[PDB]
């Protein structure tokens, strides 16, 4: 996931209409907390794009 | 099917208001608090007519359009932040359009949005969606200036292009003079090679 999320974010991170940064950043540490990874996971990614 | 009859009386409404601030002391129209009901009230209704996605919504925003935009230039000294989100919005969906029938639109509510700015001098920290304004603003410069190179270079309607092109220039240099510190400027910059 975190691999897609860099891919998509790396295409779309410079028009902010089509990358919900803020639902994006809720929807990951969501998700993170659903499945118990490590908690570095949204800031890696994210800074990673 | 009430359509010609609100359009005959929006008319009606816009002509009294026009010859009223033309000579506002015979209207009395020299009430501020007036003075801003009225911009306000066109403005918004500017705004709900062209938030409608699916011809006469068109016709009726730009007749609005052009009523806001004198009435503000009458009106400047008796004229802002839920104006800022609502131009905002309103550019939004002015973008969202076909471009050939969205000129005159964008071009109103650039002029707006320069008042809005104009009206108070603000740094970008007071600015909702200062990122996603800048973006926007960038999106139509560039998109309108690639076509008005194309234009002119055909010609190897000839003042209305320069005329948005130096109109969105002035934009965006105030908008470069709010963001001293270009942190923002930059990662736009570095996201096209304007």
């Amino acid at each position: 996931l975190h691999l897609k999320i860099t891919s998509l974010g790396k295409i779309y991170a410079s028009t902010p209409r089509y990358f919900p940064l803020e639902f994006l950043v809720k929807y990951l540490e969501q998700q993170v907390c659903n499945f118990s990874w490590d908690a570095g996971f949204v800031t890696y990614t994210m800074q990673e794009i | 099917n009430s359509l010609t009859e609100y359009q005959q009386l929006l008319s009606a409404w816009r002509m009294f208001l026009i010859v009223a601030t033309h000579n506002a002391d015979v209207m009395h129209l020299t009430n501020p608090e007036v003075r801003q009901k009225l911009f306000k009230d066109i403005l918004g209704g500017t705004q709900a007519l062209l938030v409608v996605p699916r011809v006469a919504c068109m016709h009726l925003s730009s007749m609005l359009c052009t009523v806001m935009i004198i009435l503000l230039r009458r009106w400047k000294n008796d004229l802002p932040e839920d104006i800022l989100n609502s131009l905002t919005q309103i550019l939004e969906g002015v973008l969202q359009r076909d471009q050939q029938l969205v000129e005159k639109t964008k071009a109103q509510i650039f002029s707006a949005l320069i008042s809005v700015l104009e009206m108070k001098p603000m740094k970008a920290s007071e600015i909702p969606q200062y990122s996603q304004l800048l973006l926007n603003v960038c999106e139509t410069l560039q998109e309108e200036v690639v076509s008005l190179v194309d234009h002119t270079r055909h010609e190897v309607q000839k003042d209305q292009r320069d005329g948005v092109c130096v109109l969105g220039l002035h934009l965006a240099k105030e908008l470069c003079e709010a963001d001293e510190e270009g942190d923002q400027w930059q990662q736009v910059l570095r996201k096209l090679p304007v």
